[PDB]
RNA sequence: GAUGGGGAAGCUCCGUUUCAAAGGCCUGAUUUUAUGCAGGCCACCAUCGAAAGGGAAUCCGGUUAAGAUUCCGGAACCUGG
RNA sequence: GCUUGUGACGGCCCGUGAAAAUCCACAGGAAGGAAUAGUUUUCAUGCCAGGUCGUACUGAUAACCGCAGCAGGUCUCCAAG
């Protein structure tokens, strides 16, 4: 009866990313010395790709499909779990507790996440995840 | 026991003719005309005041930076955090409910 | 109307290509719990603002005067 | 093709805003136009 | 201690206007100044604004109602009549 | 004599309505394609007081069918309507309090208010606080509906005329005594200049037909025929009977 | 009689009162049954149902307001939702 | 209180968005020249009406026989570009 | 303590106590954009201009109105022991 697993998709509810979909990578149920609460390490989308029609040229399609990712430690109370799933094995090793608290390692993980999201978006799958929420 | 006078030609005690008594470097009491106090911007849904937003006269908002007039979040400076939280949760649950009605 | 506290910033203002005048003010005031000392204020007249630097060390004050650009017009007291 | 999707719009009552249709049958014509058509009738 | 025997809230009017008229105002003044349960949040925090307007201090809900009570007797009957007629339309 | 008081009101100089604080004209939506075929959903945003009107008003916002914007309507609130409630208006709307339906789409005995005399005039009947219209029968031939009016009269209205289910809110207002001249003063301050009223028998003959005499008395029958002219119609006009 | 069954689980079983603590129990999988008051707002009610769907938790709808549900659990305050962690001698789960 | 319109023998009266074909700023098009000419946007549709209502922005010191929050000295601020 | 400003509250209504110009934010994503290079004049500094009319004095038992240097009449701010 536990659903906050390592591939669950949730919606951020607070903190500059509210209304943006996210996928849980590493959960921490019994808190930690820092962040003494139930929290998860998540990677999400900050700038969703724009809709592409058949009239768009080669240059414009590549521009409109760019995705800007982010990584964040989020309290459980600030997430809204969904029923969707997204495999994270391609980038689970690069995001962890170590990659935070260091500016250089945060950017290295983000570009790896960006490449994974771009390839996932191409050859369309997980269409709900890449669709911007309307509110 | 010094007594003061208005510094404009309006002789009546209207909302735009408010004064405050101050003491000058010359050692005398002089009236100081003060402008009407500003009102905090209110939320679009619940109507409560918005946190992190400067309180200024309407025309003075054009003279300040964008940082003073918004909050780094969706609907920042227009709707408060709790009202934004309600919108996101309501939008997600209703859209999920529409799918189960379709099938 | 504006006060600066960094000496390195003060020297940049003195050669801002719009500054033409400056004044030095000497104040004889007392410290927290001792005898009166010498306070000096360096004021740089900008186009829209007046910058004031106040240093309470007389020994460090004399070095600043010698380092001022010669082209700057300086008013004493 | 993998990036394009089919999203039909619903134009029923209470649904999406109606699209632009030909309203020539409902045009409020000038006075001189109406009188010459109604003279024929 | 008990301050007045029977005038109650209408003691502000003194000896004026007649006892019968003061008695009628007493019944309706108590109704319009009372607190009522909110059917939405379950608390006793509903008070009248203008006549016919009733707002809950919590949950920010406003309900249109009677001039001096939240629900009149006539309005209650109308709800039953509409509910009975509605049940005979769908089934 | 001179022009009497009731003749001077028609000039409309100091006898016009005081309409500074009015919220706006209370009307239904304009009868359009959505109403006459299906239904459209609105939301009650706020319930507010209206100066000079006993019954409260409700502000309901609908989406524009043909343009991307919001259209706000001013309704007379019925008992039970609350903020945040969804209001359904049209031919295919449900039988619930606050909904707007044609008179021919509801069964006999339904209680309605803000009823249209003709389809499209946006409400004329049963608008005052605590008043309603009772539907007593239908005539599918000729497309007519028979209703009972608050005054007790029976009227035959078209079945395409619309009405709001329920009873106008704010009822029971007139049961409370005014108890003082001051409250009467503030009541008519928001309506018009018609208070206080001086009795005709207290005037001089030049001022009123009842004026004059060494005692205060009318002097002739106060029942005036329907055929009298202006300046004569003072008292009981075309009275069928008098007395208690 | 739900009132008698709900009264028995208080004296023997483990329960939890309140919206914030109920969501925590469902999120951790410790919940077995949730009881929702009639006058609960629909948006909150819809969110609780969605949580129970993800955790496969049975949902019961109390036929009464938060005032009545608080009395049934033997409390002098309003209760909006009750989460049952484990039953004792009662058979509310099997009824 | 004009216009469009309807009254009145007429001086003029009614009416103020009215049974009206009621109007112009973002540009693209052009390097023959200045704006003709392509889409779309918006339909609100004169004007007058407050030296106490609404409202962009200044202070101190000094100075005359009589002027100053207006001049002088110093120190600021707003709008447009 | 006095005068005044202001904040959170409470009482009252069959009375619930203006409008518009104007300024800002948000939603939206049309367009424009980087590698030997560009955008930001909502960050800082620097440059130029800001027209027209009123402005003296009385403001009252002598400068206003009452035939007048008339015990009448005429709106308001500051307020020591
Ligand atoms: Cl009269
Ligand atoms: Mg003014
Ligand atoms: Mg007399
Ligand atoms: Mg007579
Ligand atoms: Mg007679
Ligand atoms: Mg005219
Ligand atoms: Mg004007
Ligand atoms: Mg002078
Ligand atoms: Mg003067
Ligand atoms: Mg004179
Ligand atoms: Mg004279
Ligand atoms: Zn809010
Ligand atoms: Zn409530």
């Amino acid at each position: 009866a536990k659903f906050l697993k390592a591939g669950k998709v949730a919606v951020v509810v607070r903190g500059r990313y509210a209304g943006k979909k996210v996928v849980i990578v590493k959960p921490h149920d019994e808190g930690s010395k820092s962040h003494p609460f139930g929290h998860a390490l998540v990677a999400g989308i900050e700038r969703y790709p724009l809709k592409v029609t058949k009239k768009h040229g080669a240059k414009k399609v590549a521009k409109r499909t760019k995705i800007k990712p982010f990584i964040k430690v989020v309290n459980y109370n600030h997430l809204l779990p969904t029923r969707y799933t997204l495999d994270v094995e391609a980038f689970k090793s690069v995001v962890s507790t170590e990659t935070f608290e260091q500016p250089s390692q945060r950017e290295e993980a983000k570009k790896v996440v960006k490449k994974a999201f771009e390839e996932r978006h191409q050859a369309g799958k997980n269409q709900w995840f890449f669709s911007k929420l309307r509110f | 026991a010094q007594r003061v006078t208005f510094r404009r030609r309006n002789p009546y005690n209207t909302r735009s003719n408010k004064i405050k008594v101050v003491k000058t470097p010359g050692g005398i009491l002089r009236a100081q005309h003060v402008k009407k106090l500003a009102t905090r911007p209110k939320c679009g849904d619940c109507g409560s005041a918005l946190q992190g937003i400067s309180t200024l006269r309407p025309r003075q908002y054009a003279t300040v930076s964008k940082t003073h007039k918004t909050v780094s979040r969706a609907y920042g400076g227009s709707r408060c955090a709790n009202c934004v939280k309600e919108r996101i949760i309501r939008a997600f649950l209703i859209e999920e409910q529409k799918i189960v009605k379709k099938v | 109307a504006r006060e600066i506290t960094d000496i390195k910033q003060f020297l940049e203002l003195t050669r801002r290509a719009d500054v033409k005048t400056a004044t030095v003010k000497i104040n004889k005031k007392l410290n927290k719990a001792g005898k009166p000392f010498r306070q000096t204020k360096f004021k740089v007249r900008g186009s829209s603002s007046l910058y004031t630097l106040v240093i309470n060390d007389a020994g460090k004050a004399k070095k600043l005067i010698q380092s001022l650009p010669p082209t700057l017009k300086v008013n004493r007291l | 093709n993998p990036l394009t999707h089919s999203t039909p719009k619903n134009f029923g009552i209470g649904q999406a805003v109606q699209p632009k249709r030909n309203l020539s049958r409902y045009v409020k014509w000038p006075e001189y136009v109406r009188v010459q058509r109604q003279k024929k009738i | 201690a008990k301050r007045t025997k029977k005038v109650g809230i209408t003691g502000k009017y003194g000896v004026r206007y007649g006892s019968s008229l003061r008695r009628q105002v007493k019944k309706l003044e108590i109704q319009q100044h009372a607190r009522y349960d909110c059917s939405f949040c379950g608390k006793k925090t509903v008070k009248r604004g203008a006549a016919g307007i009733w707002t809950c201090s919590c949950c920010k809900k406003t309900v249109a109602g009677g001039a001096y009570t939240v629900s009149t007797a006539a309005a209650a009957t109308v709800r039953s009549t509409i509910r009975r007629l509605r049940e005979m339309v769908e089934a | 004599g001179r022009v009497i008081r009731n003749q001077r009101k028609g000039a409309g100089s100091i006898f016009t309505s005081h309409t500074r604080l009015r919220q706006g004209a209370a009307k239904l939506r304009t009868l359009d394609y959505a109403e006459r075929h299906g239904y459209i959903r609105g939301i009650v945003k706020q319930i507010v007081h209206d100066s000079g009107r006993g019954a409260p008003l409700a502000k309901v916002v609908f989406r524009d069918p043909y343009k991307y914007r919001l259209r706000e309507e001013i309704f007379i609130a019925n008992e039970g309507v609350h903020t945040g409630q969804f209001i359904y208006a049209g031919k295919k709307a449900s039988l619930n309090v606050g909904n707007v339906l044609p008179l021919g789409s509801v069964p006999e005995g339904t209680i309605v208010s803000n009823v249209e005399e003709k389809p499209g005039d946006r409400g004329a009947l049963a608008r005052a606080s605590g008043n309603y219209v009772i539907i007593i029968g239908h005539n599918p031939d000729e497309n007519k509906t028979r209703v009972r009016l608050p005054s007790g009269a029976k009227k035959v209205i078209s079945s395409d005329a619309r009405g709001v289910i329920g009873v106008i809110a704010g009822g029971g207002r007139v049961d409370k005594p005014l108890l003082k001249a001051g409250r009467a003063f503030h009541k008519y301050r928001l309506k018009r200049n018609s208070w206080p009223k001086t009795r005709g028998v207290a005037m001089n003959p030049v001022d009123h037909p009842h004026g004059g005499g060494n005692h205060q008395h009318i002097g002739k029958a106060s029942t005036i025929s329907r055929g009298a002219v202006s300046g004569q119609k003072a008292g009981l006009i075309a009275a069928r009977r008098t007395g208690l | 009689s739900i009132n008698q069954k709900l009264a028995l689980v208080i004296k023997s079983g483990k329960y939890t009162l309140g919206y914030k603590s109920t969501v925590k129990s469902l999120r951790q999988g410790k919940s077995k049954l949730i009881i929702i008051a009639a006058n609960t707002p629909v948006l909150r009610k819809s969110e609780l149902e969605y949580y129970a769907m993800l955790s496969k938790t049975k949902v019961y709808y109390f036929q009464g307001g938060n005032n009545e549900l608080g009395t049934a659990v033997g409390k002098l305050f309003r209760v909006g939702v009750v989460s049952i962690l484990e039953a004792g001698d009662s058979d509310i789960l099997t009824t």
